[PDB]
């Protein structure tokens, strides 16, 4: 029968062409009746100035209203009919569009796509109806407490740099910035080598490649007006913001220090480090008795109503941390008992906490990637931020070494002894100060 | 007994007698400086603190 | 490859096995008890059997479990409804032998001792005071009791008045009667056939034939309102309609895809659903419309549900309800027929491309029917309805007693028989 | 270890039994036992017909020592009539506590 | 296709020993809240966002 | 009200070798724990001796 390891190489492959533009053309072969088809740009929030930061919140929020053929109402209505889904989003790096269909109907929806875009119209009407949308949805989530604060550590963090702002923007921003400024943004980001046209399922790559030929290559590819931005690594600062809003039920607190970058080396270890610390909701099954020791006491004194650790990362900088919402009057316990777990684990660590979270890893890494829609996603960005989408085995390669020793030397690394950023979001009089939080970042002992 | 038997108590012990050999090399040496010990006082003739 | 292996046993107990060459794998139990088969005197014992799945058994205790489980990487879930129930286990290739004597001696032979079930019983308040955050597991409770009168009104938590009562003769009896051998299905993803077999086969010991099965859920008219300091009200009328697995289902299905439920664009305007634009002739204000149903195994209920403002309504609701009128009066044309056809066939397809659809879809018919049958044959099912069907689908709707419910604040709202 | 001298280990506890003097209190042997960490949590796994009784028995014994007097010689625990109450509750409570401890070691 | 599912509609609460709790479908799609003013209301000792139950890395 | 917000400016206090907002910090981060703890650790032998 199939082993974990003979079954591991027998994935299909992945295709790549390109063109004289320079579109990258990938795909894979699956062989079912059910297709996923998208493009996934380079452009974000980061690349924008203060003069006009909202500006790729409506080219999105605006895109599926009517090119210069098929009108707005006629667009759908035609992709209704076929019995099909569209979506889209954005964050700070990248932006994607992508559809949804029936494996016959593959030409009739690489068209629609090219044609959105290559050329779109942007209609005075449909602004002044548009505003009013987005001006009524920042009311809307300004109401969500694990989104606000998110946003202030970022903007404590990356104080100086075009890192620091925020998708949407500023409200007394997305009032004034009109159709020249959103012309000049759509015709000096969107253009090739910065694309990628990516398809999964029951597709064919000939067929593909052939069909992007027709639609495509009428596409700009010498640079316009050569404007190409220097990177600047990110500065990171130690800082800390504090809002009071005395009648809300709960506080919530983020806590997070600097780290690795997308390219290098040193994530798969923080991956198994941070499986060992763990997650806990006050709906579990078998709490107050579950391994990690962090979730076994918050379940039996009953100070959490849940806590979660993240990894965020870039393309030079990152953030490693944690996030818990609770009551008014076990902050500071939860503090101690937090801080605790990381300083026993720069130092000593044994070799059975090791072996669980490797575990861990190594099953967390394959059922994120079962289905259409998620294999597709990943092909865009996967390829998007190295090339070669690396397979399963060379993933499981760089698990089977890592060790008690590597573990050790990293934490020590990128935790012991270093400046913290913080922000807590109210009713927070319990949060101990800069002085007494920096001060637990060492034993004295050791 | 029982309950402390095993390999991690005997890993802690490892792993902290760093903590018990320093603990105890501080504390020895300071027993000297505190008594007026002239006896090891001696050991190093660098510290002349008897006029 | 062997699309499936089926094979059924002296006591019932339906075995299917596909074998395949994925990395991970998956089992699955499934079971006929739900809320829908319990009488008057224990309301509340299928909501505290779902919340104990990680108790002390007669082969391992609750440290062995929450341990033995964590250490390789698994899984383990409990889903159910008012007709059935699964519980299901999930890990990798090579760890598949040891989750599932967890499996299948957690729900064979269970032990009650009661001072875990009376620590148990302060859960039952936290998780029905989580499920009531949003307002439509509240207007669907009240729905069910409107409109029936005892086997499917049950609710799927718990009464208030009943939370610190539930006692341990009462489980021992509910899994005794209802656990039965000929009511259950074992269906593995990526495993092959005699493994599954051979370890089933240590599963019959356990009680022969079938527990009780009453409660054949007449219907009545009701209505219940429901008064808050919500800003929007929501409403729902239904009427009776069709049983699953005959003829008519299917017609009130292309029904439904007809009157337009649910969107496909993103944040767009609903341009080929009829009611949506019938309703917006003269409501501009925020809103929304849409159709229902519901296909239990004996009946069923069609109608729309709307949600709206409050001095506006009335004049929503009757006016999506003279849309439905039009149609029962031979006002349909032959093409959006043609254009609905084609949203049950991607829907459908794209039901089950995952690795957790798949399960589901064979575990379910493998209860009500007894067999398989590939999408090739739903699809010609599905395309050999007529037009006259769809048309006199909806004169069962307008000529029938009504349900309605609403909950909001019900200032400016219209009774029924009215 | 021994049968034919069986019969003199019963013997010898007829004697232990009475030479201590717990009976002319009216207690019984469970009564008597230390409560640690462990025996204070087999306590709170007893139903209630159990643990009420237990707490006349220990609130009677301990007024007449206050008054330096013993109970009527009608009344005393006989041998063959007293009844372990709080063992099988203890068993459990230590055989759990092996196996957090043996987890811990591999 | 002889499901509960498979026709939209009523609601099969799912309950697990690793992650969240979660109730039922939700409607056939999220259509009510593209036309603004659904505040979402809170204040409840309200259950967070974003469902972080299973991921990649 | 919420999504604006910009942390006012906090350059005349810096370090003169973290000042510049283009380079990163992780560079700028040993001697400044190199400096600052000098003056314990000049105090831990004043309070010995």
């Amino acid at each position: 029968t199939a082993t974990y390891a003979q079954a591991l190489q027998s994935v299909p492959e992945t295709q790549v062409s390109q063109l004289d533009n320079g579109l990258r053309v990938a795909s894979e072969q699956s062989s079912q009746p059910t297709c996923t088809v998208g493009v996934w740009i380079d452009a974000g929030s980061r690349y924008e100035n203060e003069k006009n930061n909202g500006a790729g919140y409506f080219v999105e929020h605006l895109a599926f209203k009517g090119t210069k053929n098929r009108p707005g109402s006629a667009l759908e209505k035609e992709v209704e009919s076929m019995g099909a889904h569209l979506n889209a989003y954005s964050t700070r790096e990248h932006t994607a569009y992508y559809i949804k269909a029936l494996s016959k109907d593959l030409p009739k929806a690489v068209e629609l796509l090219a044609d959105i875009v290559q050329n779109c119209s942007l209609e005075d009407s449909q602004i002044e109806k548009e505003r009013d949308v987005i001006l009524q949805e920042l009311q809307e989530n300004d109401s969500s407490m694990r989104d606000v604060v998110f946003d202030y550590l970022h903007a404590t963090a990356f104080q100086g740099t075009p890192l620091a702002q925020s998708v949407e923007g500023p409200s007394e921003n997305v009032r004034k910035l009109s159709r020249a400024d959103l012309t000049e943004y759509v015709s000096q980001h969107y253009k090739a080598p910065r694309m990628v046209l990516a398809a999964a399922g029951g597709v064919e790559h000939r067929q593909l490649l052939d069909l992007a030929q027709k639609h495509f290559s009428s596409l700009s590819g010498t640079y316009v007006e050569d404007a190409v931005p220097a990177f600047t690594p990110c500065r990171f600062t130690g800082s800390e913001i504090r809002h009071r809003d005395d009648a809300l039920p709960l506080a919530h607190v983020a806590i997070a220090v600097e780290g690795p970058g997308w390219a290098n080396p040193d994530n798969v270890p923080l991956q198994v480090a941070n499986a060992i610390i763990g997650h806990y909701d006050s709906t579990y099954g078998g709490g107050t008795h579950m391994s990690s020791t962090l979730a076994s006491v918050a379940a039996t004194r009953k100070l959490c109503q849940s806590f979660q650790t993240f990894n965020i990362c870039y393309a030079e900088t990152g953030l490693l941390g944690a996030h818990f919402v609770c009551d008014n009057m076990s902050i500071d316990d939860m503090m101690f008992f937090l801080q605790g777990q990381w300083m026993r684990l720069c130092t000593s660590a044994t070799e059975s906490e090791v072996v669980r979270g490797k575990n861990i890893l190594r099953n967390a890494l394959v059922s994120h990637l079962d289905g259409t829609t998620p294999v597709c996603e990943d092909i865009g960005r996967s390829l998007l931020t190295y090339g070669r989408r690396i397979p399963l085995a060379e993933w499981e390669s760089r698990i089977a070494e890592v060790d008690a020793s590597v573990v050790r030397e990293v934490c020590s690394k990128y935790f012991y002894d270093q400046c913290p950023a913080v922000a807590g979001l109210g009713p927070i009089e319990q949060l101990p100060d800069y002085n007494r939080i920096r001060s637990g970042m060492f034993w004295l002992r050791f | 007994l029982s309950r402390f038997l095993g390999p991690r108590y005997r890993e802690l012990a490892r792993n902290w007698i760093p903590t018990a050999s320093m603990w105890g090399a501080v504390g020895a040496v300071g027993l000297v400086w505190a008594t007026d010990w002239r006896l090891i006082l001696d050991w190093v003739p660098y510290i002349n603190g008897k006029f | 490859p062997q699309d499936l292996e089926f094979t059924r046993l002296p006591n019932g107990l339906v075995i299917a096995s596909l074998e395949n060459y994925a990395p991970a794998s998956r089992i699955g139990l499934f079971i006929k008890a739900g809320s829908r088969y319990e009488d008057s005197n224990n309301l509340g014992t299928s909501h505290l059997l779902r919340l104990a799945s990680s108790l002390t058994t007669k082969g391992a205790s609750s440290f062995k479990i929450t341990r033995g489980i964590e250490a390789v990487g698994g899984k383990l879930s409990v889903t159910s409804t008012r007709e059935s129930m699964a519980y299901t286990v999930e890990c990798l290739r090579d760890d598949i032998e040891i989750l599932m004597e967890f499996l299948l001696n957690v729900t064979a032979a269970p032990e009650f001792r009661r001072w875990e079930v009376a620590a148990l019983q302060s859960q039952l308040r936290i998780d029905k005071a989580v499920a009531f955050q949003n307002p439509q597991a509240q207007v669907l409770e009240n729905l069910h009791a409107a409109a029936y009168r005892n086997a499917l009104a049950n609710s799927l938590y718990c009464p208030d008045y009943r939370i610190g009562k539930v006692t341990p003769d009462q489980l021992h009896y509910y899994v005794q009667n209802h656990f039965t051998s000929a009511r259950m299905a074992l269906i593995g993803l990526g495993v092959s056939h005699p493994v599954l077999k051979q370890v089933a086969e240590r599963f019959l010991n356990m009680r022969g034939g079938l527990g009780l099965s009453g409660a054949k859920a007449k219907y009545r008219g009701g209505e219940i309102r429901d008064q808050n300091g919500d800003s929007l009200v929501h409403a729902a009328l239904v009427a009776e309609s069709a049983a699953t697995g005959s003829a008519e289902a299917n017609a009130f299905s292309v029904l439904q895809h007809v009157l337009g439920a649910g969107p496909h664009v993103k944040r767009g305007s609903n341009a080929t659903s009829s009611l949506y634009q019938a309703v917006a002739k003269g409501v501009h204000q925020p809103f929304d419309v849409s159709a229902f149903n519901a296909s239990y195994s004996d009946s069923g209920l069609f109608g729309i549900y709307t949600i709206s403002q409050a001095a506006s309504a009335g004049d929503v609701i009757k006016s999506a309800y003279d849309q439905v009128k039009a149609i029962a009066q031979g006002n349909l044309s032959n093409t959006d027929v043609q254009a609905a056809k084609n949203k049950l066939k991607a829907g459908y397809l794209m039901s089950v491309e995952s690795s957790e659809g798949f399960l589901d879809e064979v575990g379910s018919q493998a209860l009500v029917a007894g067999s398989y049958m590939q999408p090739s044959t739903v699809l010609q099912q599905i395309d050999s309805v007529a037009d006259a069907d769809v048309i006199n689908a909806a004169k069962k709707f307008v000529s029938g007693r009504k349900s309605m419910a609403a909950s909001g604040n019900l200032g400016h709202t219209p009774f029924v028989d009215e | 270890a021994v049968a034919a001298s069986s019969k003199w280990l019963e013997g010898i506890r007829k004697w232990y039994y009475n030479a201590a003097g717990f009976n002319k209190l009216g207690l019984m042997r469970d009564d008597t036992i230390y409560e640690d960490d462990d025996v204070k949590e087999a306590i709170r796994r007893l139903p209630e017909n159990l643990y009420n009784d237990r707490v006349f028995r220990i609130k009677r014994a301990l007024d007449l020592t206050m008054r330096q007097q013993i109970l009527p010689k009608e009344q005393w625990t006989k041998y063959e009539e007293d009844k372990f109450y709080l063992e099988p509750y203890l068993k459990e409570v230590i055989r759990e506590r092996k196996e957090r401890e043996e987890w811990a070691k591999k | 296709m002889l499901s509960v599912a498979s026709r939209s509609g009523p609601f099969a609460p799912v309950l697990s020993a690793t992650s969240r709790g979660v109730a039922g479908a939700l409607r056939p799609l999220v259509q009510a809240a593209l036309p603004a003013t659904s505040e979402s209301p809170v204040l409840d000792a309200k259950r967070s966002f974003l469902c972080r139950e299973s991921l990649s890395g | 009200s919420h999504t604006d917000i910009r942390v006012p400016d906090f350059s005349d206090y810096r370090r003169a070798e973290v000042l510049d907002s283009t380079k990163s910090s992780k560079e700028s981060s040993d001697a400044r724990k190199g400096f600052s703890y000098l003056i314990t650790a000049t105090t831990t032998v004043g309070v010995a001796y």
